[PDB]
This record gives structure tokens, sequence and C-alpha cells, in this order.
């Protein structure tokens, strides 16, 4: 049995770590909702 | 049951110890989670129980107590804010430029941030605050890093 607890509000923050880049993918989605990389 | 707006952890007791599977947002009385996180199943909120209400496995959403509220979209162009959180440590917000998810159907916006599986349901978020998508449901690149979609249901 799940349950659900509270971490927090939603919230933008100014001076965050910023991080991550930005990759463009060619992706195919199936009917099971997986991602899979074309390529 | 608490049902005050924000950001909750999933939790579970069936294996060892309390174990995180997932996160989701609480808005407009209607908890939104990832269907990996709970397989559809129901939910406890101390004393109340949240029920599903709608859900997709292909779109990978689903919602509790009543329809999916967030409708929110990435603008295509702006830095936008995973509020992770993960499994034993407290939220926090990441800031990064999505990368694209190009499909047959159109094109998605993807964050490049890698967390454990059990921060599946964090949303992803604009300058406003609003809630763009969920975290969880993407791809593994060549380096083995993650890359997840910004994974946005449909207001009726
Ligand atoms: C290193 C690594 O893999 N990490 C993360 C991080 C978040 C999510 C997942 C994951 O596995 N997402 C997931 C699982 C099951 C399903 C779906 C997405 C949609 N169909 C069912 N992994």
């Amino acid at each position: 049995d799940m349950y659900i607890e509270r971490a927090g509000d939603i919230t933008w923050e100014k001076d965050a770590e910023v991080t991550g880049n930005s990759p463009r993918l060619d992706v195919a989605l199936d009917e099971s909702g997986d991602f899979s990389l074309v390529e | 049951g608490e049902t005050t707006d924000g950001v909750y952890r999933v939790m579970t007791r069936r294996l060892l110890g309390s174990t995180q599977v997932g996160v989701g947002v609480m808005q407009e009385g209607v908890f939104h989670t990832m269907w990996h996180v709970t397989k559809g199943a129901a939910l406890r909120s101390g004393e109340g129980r949240l029920d599903p209400y709608w859900g997709d496995v292909k779109q990978d959403l689903v919602s509790y107590c009543g329809p999916w509220k967030l409708d929110a979209a990435w603008d295509g162009l702006s830095e936008v804010q995973l509020l992770a959180v993960p499994p034993g440590e407290r939220a926090k917000n990441i800031q990064t430029l999505p990368g694209i998810f190009k499909t047959k159907d159109g094109d998605i916006g993807a964050v490049a941030l890698d967390y454990p599986a059990g921060t599946s349901g964090s949303p992803i978020l604009d300058k406003c605050g609003r809630v763009i998508g969920l975290y969880g449901n993407g791809v593994v690149i060549k380096n083995g890093s993650y890359v997840s979609a910004i994974t946005q249901g449909k207001r009726e």
C-alpha cells in the first residue's frame, strides 16, 4: 500500500544551481509508453 | 487527508523499510503523478484515500480525485526548473535549458538531468512557477546519463 508525504511548495527559485545540456534526440514512443533512441 | 497544493513524495512500506517509489503534484484537489510510479493503484494520505480518476500507459500519466489539471507548456526558448525531490533528500530546484525529443508525432521538450528512479513525477516549472510537465520518462544515451521528456497531460 502506497502513501503520500508533503515535500514542499512549487516555486521558481532565483539563483538556483544552473546545470545540464540541451540535446536534440531522434526518439520513438511505443504503445507501452517507453521511449527509445532512433538511430 | 492532506490536500494542500505542493510537491509530494510517493512512498511504500511493502519492501524493506519505507521506500520512495516516485513523486507527484497536488493542484486544485487533484494528485498528478506518472503511471509507472503507482501502476494505477490507490494511494493513502494520512487517514484519507485517493482513488485513480484518469490514466494512460502511453502518455505515462495518472490523476487522483479528479481530471488532469496541469496545462502550462514549455515556450521552446526559456530555461526551466526541475524541482527534484530525491529519495531521502530535501526538495531542490535545478535550472536547465531543455533539449528536444524529435518524434514522428512532433517535438517534445527534454531535460538532461540524472536523478534516481524514485524522483519520477517531480515537476518541471516555468519562470512563473507553473508546472509545464513531469520528470521520469525518457531515454538513456550513449554516455549512460538520463534524458527525460517534459511530459505534460491534457486539461479537458
Ligand atoms: C538511470 C535511470 O534509468 N533513471 C531514471 C530516472 C527516472 C525514471 C527512470 C525510469 O526508468 N523511468 C520509467 C520506468 C518505467 C516506465 C517508464 C519510465 C514509462 N514506461 C514504464 N529512470
